[PDB]
RNA sequence: UGGUAGUAGCAAAUAUUCAAACGAGAACUUUGAAGGCCGAAGUGGAGAAGGGUUCCAUGUGAACAGCAGUUGAACAUGGGU
RNA sequence: UCCAAGGUGAACAGCCUCUGGCAUGUUAGAACAAUGUAGGUAAGGGAAGUCGGCAAGUCAGAUCCGUAACUUCGGGAUAAG
RNA sequence: UGAACGAGAUUCCCACUGUCCCUACCUACUAUCUAGCGAAACCACAGCCAAGGGAACGGGCUUGGCGGAAUCAGCGGGGAA
């Protein structure tokens, strides 16, 4: 594999990507966007806190269509959501991560998420039955997903 | 056995036509 | 965990239907390992599976009227 | 201030509806309640919360 | 292309945009016209719409088919409590329209006064006009306060009064009080900053501003309907039952050119919650709230001069979703804007008061204190025990 | 004093109110689980099912209007629950509802 | 491969709830309890034509079952007329 | 295509229940705005609506009475009231 | 010509009724919000107007009016959709 924005200094930095992961990627991208520059004690919980409804995902980029929430007002945005199955599937590769800086020695307590980057994986192909005898695509928006964690 | 996603839906995927073929009088008077 | 087989080996072996089939709550491990008609007919005189009995339709409102 | 024709209690200037039939016999009703029961032939003192059922049955 | 039959516009154009109103407390956007002939006086004051019932009267104007006769009129119960004057405003005519000068505030403000100033007054720390108050005390700030008071009276043309109402006599679940500018319409500059200084931290009751037989003006928000359709906000024609994907729209909503929706056709929106301003609202009796006169309390806002039965002007059971009414109130011929416990700002009338109507001298024979919690059908308690007797209950 | 038990009024015909025929008795099961984490300020409510039996003793649009419930917060002491306790509401069948304050139980 | 767009939509046939169990994981599985529906021209019990292993047991949870699934008429291994 | 319980009722109608079956029909939670789809009511007037009583409503079962114009003598006819 | 008959066309009357005067309110499912899931038509570039000229009805050119991120729910004037 090869991940990019390769880190300012190796041996200070940890890794962890995943694909082919069956999440939305608009949903993924604006939470991604979210914990960028966030310490993952503060990423973490914010991830908890998304899946509890506590604080908002600002949809900067693909807001077409999605709410308004009260909880936007602390991003300065009006359109928010909070994508559950997106902050589940990134808290697995956030933990994976704090496990690839563990096993290096490095302090997970001082990590900073600095690059976190949101691909499209091969869409899967599904159908949908449509008037008049027609059947049009049903198929879902994968994504490849990579972080790296640095010590600040 | 390291292929169990296309080797279970080989049987489930149909073949599809590329293109599906599918199947007012406006007189106004005043002459 | 899933008692569908017991619960169906027990309609035929009460000759009752799966709606009067009591299988006890608290021994659904012992109940789980009978997968055949012997240790049904096993359980139903340990008293773990009970015929309940029919739904009470009274025709006392009938011979009144 | 008058006085209901169907259920005895005491009409304010602000209450009720007047009714005043064809043939000259004028009505006072306390609300829609008694207004009702009159038009359905109700007799006031089979009726247990009115004035003239409380003189009737001495409750008073 | 005419349309054949004519028929008027279904709605008002100079009330745009039918939009919710930003601000929750009327806003008296003109003020009676200063004249100085007449004493000092306040030309506004706040108030809380607290429900509605119905007097009797007699009316009294010669040549009508109703003169000397009873009536029933429907009346709105207004509870205004005194307010409290906690600051001064003076205000200087520029090219550019009035602007704010001077601002000078009391001494002391009380804590439901200041819980206006915060957005979370639970979890602050009540720091507000802290520093500002220690200037009436050093000789600094004193001096510097009496600069103050001088440039009103010299540089300024316009002398406002700020008050705020006592939410503690209020029943009502807010402790904020609202506060305002009441501008002083009485004579020279220098005699409305120094009447207005001497009424600094002090109270202001609803029988000095206003009077009996007074036609006043009722501004505020209206009750807000959320949004509703055309058929209910412009109250257009219900398109016929056979009407294909809908029949509660406007048909046409403008022609072929011009190439867009007119401002003018009516459309679907938000309905309720808009500022008004009423005009004409006769006062028909200035109560007083309860008060202790000779060791009890007494409640006899709601008699006249020919009932004299010791009620007040709450009805059986209070006012039905406010409360109970225990200060001054105004009595105001009519409806007037607003949801219950909806804060008002009384205003003078900006036009002179000379009509038949506006100096009709209106005498209350009977106030209607029937339970309107339903069909009340008894004025006090006592009544109501006295004709029905005992009950299981004793 | 942790491990606590009290008897409540629970009043559901005002938790219920404008509530549709097939959502009254459903949504009155939900708010006796809210009633439980207002005055016990502890999530993971269990909720006896002979108090399940009550709410649902007259159909599931017509809801007893007052109903008497015994909430008892208990200590896990067995799961590893970020909780470490529960408040098991139980049933208390009684006639009527008059002058029945509130009170704790030992 | 885009914008559309995380939009239309996932709205015919009254209705679910509580507790427990298994499990990394339960609005959907299983057991129990309660509340309901089909109301014998049934949402019941058996055939014909047609389907052709869909039947049964165990196991998997990857793709499919337009949410999920510890479940399946899916998949895998045996059995069965 | 085959078998077809109790009550109500003239009824294999409609409605309710028992045996049997099912989990509300390819998802859930919250809210109850407009506009919709489906259902219902509305004072006073009663077709003034509209191409047009379109849609809706009125009437309705049974019992006792009463039933014309016209007619091919059968009917009309559950006339109407 | 014509009894009886008609999901046939038509006129009037009675009765009835929100068809209407004149709308209002209530209920269910939607819309709406959230979790999961997730299309399609369409698309030169695109999208504020007035006037002028012009292939004689501009969105773009001319002369003026002027123009402030990103968006939500609606809407049916326009895009000669
Ligand atoms: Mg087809
Ligand atoms: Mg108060
Ligand atoms: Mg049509
Ligand atoms: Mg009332
Ligand atoms: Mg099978
Ligand atoms: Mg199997
Ligand atoms: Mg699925
Ligand atoms: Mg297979
Ligand atoms: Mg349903
Ligand atoms: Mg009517
Ligand atoms: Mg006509
Ligand atoms: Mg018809
Ligand atoms: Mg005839
Ligand atoms: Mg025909
Ligand atoms: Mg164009
Ligand atoms: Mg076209």
């Amino acid at each position: 594999v090869r991940y990019s924005l390769d880190p300012e200094n190796p041996t200070k930095s940890c890794k962890a990507r995943g694909s082919n992961l069956r999440v939305h990627f608009k949903n993924t991208r604006e939470t991604a966007q979210a914990i960028k520059g966030m310490h993952i004690r503060k990423a973490t919980k914010y991830l908890k806190d998304v899946t509890l409804k506590k604080q908002c995902v600002p949809f900067r980029r693909y807001n077409g269509g999605v709410g308004r929430c009260a909880q936007a007002k602390q991003w300065d945005w009006t359109q928010g959501r909070w994508p559950k199955k997106s902050a589940n599937f990134l808290l697995h590769m956030l933990k994976n991560a704090e496990s690839n800086a563990e096993v290096k020695g490095l302090d997970v307590d001082s990590l900073v998420i600095e690059h976190i980057q949101v691909n499209k994986a091969p869409k899967m192909r599904r159908r949908t039955y449509r008037a008049h005898g027609r059947i049009n695509p049903y198929m879902s928006s994968p994504c490849h997903i990579e972080m790296i964690l640095t010590e600040k | 056995h390291d292929f169990p996603g296309e080797a279970a839906q080989i049987a489930h995927q149909k073949p599809r036509p590329t293109v599906e073929k599918i199947i007012l009088i406006q007189q106004p008077r005043r002459c | 965990s899933m008692l569908r087989l017991q619960k169906r080996l027990a309609s035929s072996v009460l000759r009752c239907g799966k709606k009067k089939v009591w299988l006890d709550p608290n021994e659904t491990n012992e109940i789980a390992n009978a997968n055949s008609r012997q240790q049904i007919r096993k359980l139903v005189k340990d008293g773990l599976i009970i015929r309940k009995p029919v739904t009470v339709h009274s025709r006392a409102r009938c011979r009144k009227n | 201030v008058e006085l209901c024709s169907f259920s005895g209690y005491k009409i304010y200037p602000g209450h009720g509806r007047r009714y005043a039939r064809t043939d000259g016999k004028v009505f006072q009703f306390l609300n829609a309640k008694c207004e009702s029961a009159f038009l359905s032939k109700r007799n006031p003192r089979q009726i247990n919360w009115t004035v003239l059922y409380r003189r009737k049955h001495k409750k008073g | 292309s005419h349309r054949k039959f004519s028929a008027p516009r279904h709605g008002s154009l100079g009330f745009l945009p039918r939009k919710r109103c930003k601000r929750h407390r009327g806003k008296v956007k003109s003020f009676p016209k200063d004249d100085p002939s007449k004493p000092i006086h306040l030309t506004a004051f706040l108030g809380y719409k607290a429900g509605m019932t119905h007097i009797v009267r007699e009316v009294d104007r010669p040549g009508s088919k109703v003169n000397k006769k009873e009536v029933v009129e429907a009346v709105t119960v207004v509870e205004t409590p005194p307010m409290v004057i906690v600051g001064i405003v003076g205000y200087v005519q520029t090219p550019r329209g009035l602007r704010s000068l001077k601002t000078i505030f009391a001494e002391h403000i009380s804590d439901e006064c200041k819980r206006r100033f915060y957005k979370n007054w639970y979890k602050s720390k009540k720091k507000a006009f802290t520093k500002y108050c220690k200037k009436w005390q050093d000789e600094d700030g004193k001096k510097q306060l009496e600069k103050d008071f001088a440039s009103m009276k010299k540089y300024c043309q316009v002398i406002r009064v700020i008050a705020h109402t006592q939410m503690r006599l209020l029943p009502l679940r807010q402790k904020k009080s609202h506060l305002m500018e009441i501008q002083v319409n009485g004579g020279t500059i220098a005699e409305k900053v120094d009447w207005a200084r001497e009424k600094l931290e002090q109270q202001v009751v609803i029988g000095g501003v206003f009077g009996q037989d007074e036609m006043i003006d009722v501004i505020g928000v209206t009750k807000g309907k959320g949004y509703k359709g055309v058929t209910s906000r412009w109250h257009t024609k219900k398109l016929p039952r056979k009407t294909h994907r809908g029949l509660r729209k406007v048909a046409c909503i403008g022609a072929w050119h011009p190439a867009r929706v007119a401002f003018s056709v009516a459309r679907a929106g938000q309905k309720g919650y808009h500022h008004r301003t009423e005009i004409n609202k006769k006062i028909y009796k200035i109560g007083q709230g309860y008060h202790s006169k000779d060791g009890k309390l007494v409640k006899n806002n709601a008699s006249t001069d020919y009932d004299l039965s010791d009620k007040s002007i709450n009805p059986l059971g209070g006012f039905v979703h406010y409360g109970e009414v225990k200060n001054d109130f105004i009595m105001l011929k009519g409806c007037v804007i607003g949801t219950k416990k909806r804060v008002l700002t009384l205003r003078k009338s900006l036009l002179v008061q000379t009509s038949r109507r506006a100096l009709e001298k209106i005498d209350l024979k009977f106030i209607d204190t029937t339970s309107k919690f339903g069909h009340g059908r008894f004025q006090t308690v006592e009544e109501k025990k006295a004709f029905m007797g005992p009950l299981k209950k004793d | 004093n942790e491990v606590v038990t009290r008897e409540y009024t629970i009043n559901i015909h005002k938790r219920i109110h404008g509530i549709g025929f097939k959502k009254r008795a459903p949504r009155a099961l939900k708010e006796i689980r809210k009633f439980a984490v207002k005055e016990m300020r502890t999530p993971d409510v269990r909720i006896d099912t002979r108090l399940n039996k009550a709410v649902w003793a007259k159909g599931i649009r017509n809801v007893p209007y007052r109903i008497r419930v015994r909430l008892s917060r208990k200590r896990n002491e067995d799961e590893d629950s970020p909780n470490k306790l529960y408040t098991l509401v139980t049933y208390v069948p009684v006639t009527n509802y008059k002058g029945l304050q509130t009170v704790n139980v030992d």
